């Protein structure tokens, strides 16, 4: 019948099945032999009964609507003819993006240990949020946003699957780029609890790593961020591998002084 | 017989369902007053004969 | 308990683990119910390595940055007795 | 003398007691209507709001429970689309209807509809300031045909700061007398709620609701407890109110949601508040 | 319309709760054969199953025929008799009907004027209260145009729709019996008889002798403290006498409790000796 | 004319000719035992009446021999 | 064959699982599940009383709550994984 | 005494439950939030001063069925009630 379920599978014992339900209702299962169990792979979610937890027909990865929302039009325009000083960070930057999206053969040929990512740490009105607008806008590819605490909700399902479906949706679509404004909200540190509101938050930081350290550098993504601060933030995620490549956007010298207001 | 009457009757009724716990926030006008579930929410109700 | 079970009847065999100022949490910072998993996953630790009676055919290691962040709770005095530095 | 209590007392095991809720006299005879529109086809729905319309009609409850769902008689293909807040049958969950996007009430707790007194000139005459005041507010919602064809995009956003007694509260509740457009009187106390994650989507919300609305401005006062500074503790009991202001402050700049919508403030502590 | 006694045969019975049961938790439905009678012995003979599509809520009869394709079977063998009503399963949730019952309930009644519902919820149908029960509908246009003879016997005291919706429009509910025979009746009580080797098993004694002077241990102890129990016994009050010691173990009876119980069983472990003692 | 069977045994009898519209005689027994045709089955051996094939190509010659069926549901 | 199949499980409804704290006899143990509670069962014949003993993962129906089946192994090759060349 | 009261009472169950609301449509039709249950879509009797009531109320819910039937005046809090002065 129609009205059914969703669930996430965990293994297979030895055919099997188990399952973790959405309502949080574990269930091991004799073999359902109806889908073809060589089909799926673990946390391929799939349709289920309402009262006899049994695997009856797969399904797809639908995307909330909160998520595909942050795909994004064009609507910047801003060369970077409209931005000062920093012809550095800007070069460094591409040297970072483009080029892998477009002229990686001179990394692969090499095959060096490609960089993933980048950050741009600083203090406030360096020109940080604008020159996303910029990059979005020259690159013939998509982009993508997300403020943290977008994240962040209340329900103790209701980040996690946030994030996993967005770098899903990036492997879709591809090539993409991620956006990450302020980045010192989860960030931050293990604060150790037992407690609820302690746990959710950080969990989703445990699943940005996993998501950072799941793909490669063959597949065109390119993630960023951005902050306000550094003495604050959790260094796992500036382990060597994940966000590497940093940019200490300075105070402007007195030169750049003369550009900006032109 | 008095002893067999007692286990008979205890036995009627732990087949008896549970009984919940609550208290009190005021009083509705008459035979009807309001309770709040103490883990939960509120809930209107009615008394029985003696009270 | 799985990891030394599987580790035991393939004896012999070495173990390695990092990151073990995990296990911590609270370390019982507050003594309080919701932490059972942070003061447990030091208990069963404990107890089982207790448990191999030290023949020679089960040997465990362990690592992180702050030893002086370790829980001396155990793994101080005869668990984890040789403690080496590292140039 | 402790005869009183006995009989004062006994008073109150003589009247009873009394107490009503609603009711009404001349359509006193509603119950004919009741009986018969209750069991019939206006049954109850269990609301939810999808996420696919797989060519079947995923949902997601409000609690985590998720199903994928058929119809009755509503239109399947045409009138539904994602998004939109649905009917649910209670016993075996088919669609029957939708209904809008959803409109807490807090912010519309939170507008303001009837216009206080209060003028310029009823001020205890800091004639300059109210002038830097005002020219941020009106002038570009009145006269922007000046300040666009010299060549200049006006400032969307002012801070009030002195000691007290000194009258930043007066001029605000003043220029929603003259506003020609709405106002807002944010209430603090709804930003920190004891759910993670949950004053955000207050503030967010607060803006959409703008955006939709021409030519909105806002008041806010004493944000020294929502915009205070950052640290690290892990102990941190602060820490949450820090990710509400986050919603705030990616949302003023960043990406232009905003178009005309300006905002004020208000302070006694303007040292502590954060740089951002 | 009243005293209608309903008898059941017990081979229909217990067919209705194991498919019954079978299903559980999702609910069951299936038929029941039988043949009225002038007014009161609605009795039943046997019962059968459609085939269906169960949910623990809802269900209904998928195909049409196998109740029709079956009868056409069985009276090559004749068997039974025909139809006379139906059943279903509420397996949790009490004994009564819904809005969905009805519906179907009411194409019977006026196919057929006495036809019955039966409801069963075996969950809570422990090995003793069993909660079955029966039904049949009503005219509530009889009811606005507005019965005992003598003897009316048995009403229910809860099953709130049962209780409060169980007569407005549910059913003029209505009691069941048995026809429990003697031609079955032996051959039903043929489990329990044990055998006859199940009687003159004199079993180990290793744990005869570890409760032996395992019992006396437990003997003492209570006596002993019912001898601290009758020190004086005449203090403040009649009732102080009593209620100053609650029930709290109550002491002499549970000695004796056991001094007949270690004796009743010893004494068959001594005699079956004896006996079997000239087994040879 | 033509004969129907039941579930319980009971005969009913209706006049009819070759010339027979499902839907048409779905109201009959409407007509007589006040059934909504939805909580209705019709058999000829086996092969349920299909409402489209009218009986025009199901050889319903005259005394022929039908079973009614109602409808299930519970819950 | 495969049509057949499908069916001849279909009647094998789910099950529940659980892990046990302790035990107090053959005609019944105790159990926690993955859902919170406490509860106690009994089991049925097959199983090895043997085998069920603490910290045994456990499966379990739905009403009577009566342990049947065991599954050991809770494998996660992201954990761990062996280096047999190593020996 | 004689037809009001006897009325109410008929369709008012004993229980009424207690939630409030997040938004109103005309013509009887409304919603309720609150914690012990999901959200719903109700409708309304009309004897309840239907062009009184407004978001962030407090509501008197039938309890087979849902169904907005009255309203309290303002059922604040407790302790506030306290405070106030009786003697
Ligand atoms: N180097 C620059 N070139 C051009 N414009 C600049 C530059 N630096 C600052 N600006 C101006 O400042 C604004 C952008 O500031 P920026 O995006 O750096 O803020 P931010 O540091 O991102 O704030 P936060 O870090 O809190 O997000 C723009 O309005 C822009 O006109
Ligand atoms: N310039 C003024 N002319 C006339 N009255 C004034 C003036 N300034 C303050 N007041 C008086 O003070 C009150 C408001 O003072 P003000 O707006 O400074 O409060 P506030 O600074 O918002 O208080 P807080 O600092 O606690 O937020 C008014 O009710 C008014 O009576």
């Amino acid at each position: 019948q129609l009205p059914y379920l969703v669930a996430n599978v965990v293994e297979v014992m030895d055919k099997a099945a188990v399952v973790k339900t959405s309502s949080r209702q574990t269930v091991f299962l004799p073999m359902v032999g109806l889908v073809d169990p060589d089909k799926l792979k673990p946390n391929d979610l799939v349709g289920v009964n309402k009262d006899s937890y049994l695997i009856l027909d797969t399904l797809p990865s639908e995307f909330d609507s909160r998520v595909k929302a942050m795909e994004v039009d064009e609507k910047p325009t801003e060369t970077y003819s409209d931005v000062g000083g920093l012809d550095k960070q800007i070069e460094e930057l591409v040297e970072a993006i483009v080029l892998p999206m477009k002229r990686a053969d001179k990394f692969k040929d090499m095959g060096i240990r490609a960089p993933k990512g980048a950050l741009m740490y600083g203090p406030p009105g360096t020109g940080k949020t604008l020159l996303a607008r910029a990059c979005a806008a020259q690159t013939n590819a998509t982009f993508l946003k997300l403020a943290a605490p977008q994240l962040v909700q209340m329900y103790i399902g209701e980040g996690a699957k946030l994030v996993r479906d967005a770098f899903a949706l990036a492997k879709e679509k591809a090539p993409t780029i991620i956006f990450i404004d302020e980045l010192d909200a989860i960030g931050t540190k293990r604060f150790d609890s037992e407690k609820s509101g302690d746990r959710e938050v950080q969990r989703t930081m445990l699943e940005l790593l996993n998501q950072l350290d799941g793909f490669s550098s063959d597949d065109r993504v390119k993630v960023l961020a951005a902050t306000n601060r550094v003495d604050v933030l959790d260094p796992a995620l500036l382990r060597s591998g994940r966000l590497d490549r940093k940019i200490e956007f300075p105070l402007p010298s007195e030169d750049s002084r003369a550009q900006i207001l032109q | 017989n008095d002893k067999v009457r007692f286990i008979k009757d205890e036995l009627r009724l732990l087949q008896e369902p549970g009984s919940y716990v609550g208290e009190v926030i005021k009083i509705v006008s008459d035979k009807k007053v309001l309770v709040k579930v103490q883990p939960e929410g509120k809930y209107i109700v009615d008394v029985a004969k003696d009270i | 308990r799985e990891m030394f079970a599987y580790a035991k009847e393939h004896e012999p065999c070495i173990i390695f683990m990092d990151e073990v100022d995990a296990i911590g949490g609270r370390r019982f910072s507050e003594g309080t119910s919701a932490d059972r998993e942070i003061q447990r996953t030091l208990m069963e630790l404990l107890t089982q390595m207790d448990g191999f009676d030290n023949l020679g055919q089960t040997k465990i290691i362990m690592a992180t940055n702050r030893p002086d962040t370790l829980d001396p709770a155990l793994l101080r005095p005869g668990r984890l007795d040789r403690k080496v530095e590292i140039p | 003398e402790n005869d009183l209590k006995d009989i004062e007392a006994r008073i109150k095991e003589k009247a009873g007691v009394k107490e009503s809720d609603t009711g009404l006299a001349p359509s006193h005879l509603w119950d004919i209507m009741g009986d018969r529109q209750r069991l019939g086809e206006e049954h109850p729905l269990q609301v939810a709001r999808c996420t696919k319309i797989i060519k079947k009609y995923v949902i997601n409850l409000k609690q985590i429970a998720k199903f994928v769902v058929g119809l009755g008689e509503r239109v399947s293909p045409t009138d539904i689309e994602e998004g939109m807040r649905v009917g649910v049958d209670r016993s075996k969950y088919n669609i029957e209807l939708p209904l809008p996007p959803r409109i807490d009430p807090s912010v519309t707790m939170m507008t303001v509809e009837e216009k206080p007194d209060v003028t310029y000139s009823d001020v205890g005459g800091c004639k300059d300031q109210i002038e830097k005041l005002r020219e941020v507010v009106e002038l570009p919602l009145l006269s922007p045909e000046r300040f666009a064809t010299l060549g200049i995009d006006p400032p969307k956003g002012i801070l009030l700061y002195g000691p007290p007694g000194t009258g930043k509260t007066l001029c605000a509740r003043a220029v929603a007398n003259r506003t020609d457009a709405t106002f807002i009187r944010v209430i603090g106390s709804e930003l920190v709620q004891k759910y993670v994650g949950e004053g955000a989507r207050m503030v967010r919300e607060l803006f959409e609701m703008a955006r939709t609305k021409k030519a909105c401005i806002i008041f806010f006062d004493e944000i020294d407890a929502v915009g205070g500074a950052r640290f690290d503790d892990g102990a941190g009991g602060d820490n949450e109110v820090q990710r509400t202001m986050l919603e705030l402050i990616t949302q003023l700049d960043g990406f232009d949601p905003r178009g005309n919508i300006k905002v004020m403030f208000a302070t006694n502590r303007p040292n502590t508040l954060d740089p951002a | 319309d009243t005293k209608e006694t309903v008898y059941i045969s017990s081979i229909a019975l217990l067919k209705m709760l194991k498919h019954g049961r079978a299903g559980v938790p999702m609910e069951v439905m299936g038929l029941m054969l039988g043949e009225f009678v002038d007014d009161y012995t609605v009795n039943v003979v046997d019962v059968f199953a459609m085939p269906q599509s169960g949910t623990g809520v809802s269900v209904e009869a998928v195909d049409d025929v196998f109740q029709a394709k079956m009868m056409d079977m069985l009276k090559q063998t004749g068997r039974d008799q025909m139809v006379v009503g139906w059943y279903h399963s509420h397996p949790g949730f009490g004994c009564w009907l819904s809005s969905v019952d009805v519906n179907t309930q009411k194409s019977f009644e006026q196919l057929n004027s006495r036809a019955v519902a039966v409801v069963v919820d075996p969950i809570q149908s422990v090995k003793g209260k069993v909660v079955i029960d029966a039904f049949r509908l009503i005219d509530t246009g009889a009811l606005i145009n507005n019965q005992t003879t003598s003897n009316t016997g048995l009403l229910n005291k809860a099953n709130i729709q049962a209780l409060i919706h169980g007569l407005n429009r549910h059913y003029y509910s209505l009691n069941i019996d048995y026809h429990k025979t003697a031609k079955e009746t032996k051959m039903l009580m043929n489990l329990h008889k044990e055998q006859w080797q199940s009687g003159l098993k004199m079993y180990d004694y290793e744990e005869k002798e570890e409760s032996n002077l395992a019992a006396t241990k437990s003997m003492v102890k209570i006596a002993e403290q019912y001898s601290k129990r009758i020190e004086e016994e005449k203090e403040l009050t009649e009732e102080e006498l009593k209620t100053r010691y609650v029930g709290r173990q109550d002491p002499k009876k549970h000695l004796s409790e056991t001094a007949d119980e270690t004796l009743e069983n010893n004494i068959v472990s001594v005699l079956t000796a004896g006996v079997n003692s000239v087994a040879i | 004319q033509i004969f129907v069977k039941t579930l319980t045994g009971k005969t009913i009898t209706l006049e009819v000719e070759s010339s027979d519209t499902i839907d048409n005689v779905k109201s009959k027994i409407q007509d007589k035992e006040g059934i909504p045709p939805d909580q209705q089955r019709l058999i000829f051996a086996g092969k349920q009446l299909e409402d489209g094939r009218t009986l025009s190509d199901y050889n319903i010659q005259k005394e022929s021999t039908l079973h009614l069926v109602l409808r299930l549901r519970g819950g | 064959d495969k049509t057949e199949n499908d069916i001849k499980a279909l009647q094998s409804i789910g099950q529940l699982i659980g892990e046990v704290m302790k035990e107090l006899s053959e005609e019944k143990y105790i159990v926690k599940a993955s859902s919170g509670p406490r509860y106690i069962v009994g089991v049925r014949n097959s199983v090895d009383r043997s085998k069920l003993k603490k910290g045994v993962r456990v499966t379990l129906d739905i009403t009577t709550l009566t342990i049947m089946r065991i599954l050991p192994r809770e494998t996660d090759p992201l954990v761990y994984n062996m280096t047999s060349f190593e020996q | 005494q004689e037809e009001e009261k006897k009325q109410l009472e008929e369709i008012r169950g004993n229980p009424l439950s207690i939630g409030t609301l997040e938004e109103i449509i005309d013509d009887d039709h409304a919603i309720v939030t609150s914690p012990t249950m999901p959200d719903y879509y109700v409708s309304i009797l009309s004897f309840v001063d239907k062009e009184l009531l407004e978001p962030g109320c407090s509501v008197l819910l039938h309890h087979k069925t849902m169904s907005i039937v009255g309203v309290l005046q303002d059922d604040a809090d407790p302790m506030v009630s306290v405070m106030k002065m009786d003697k």
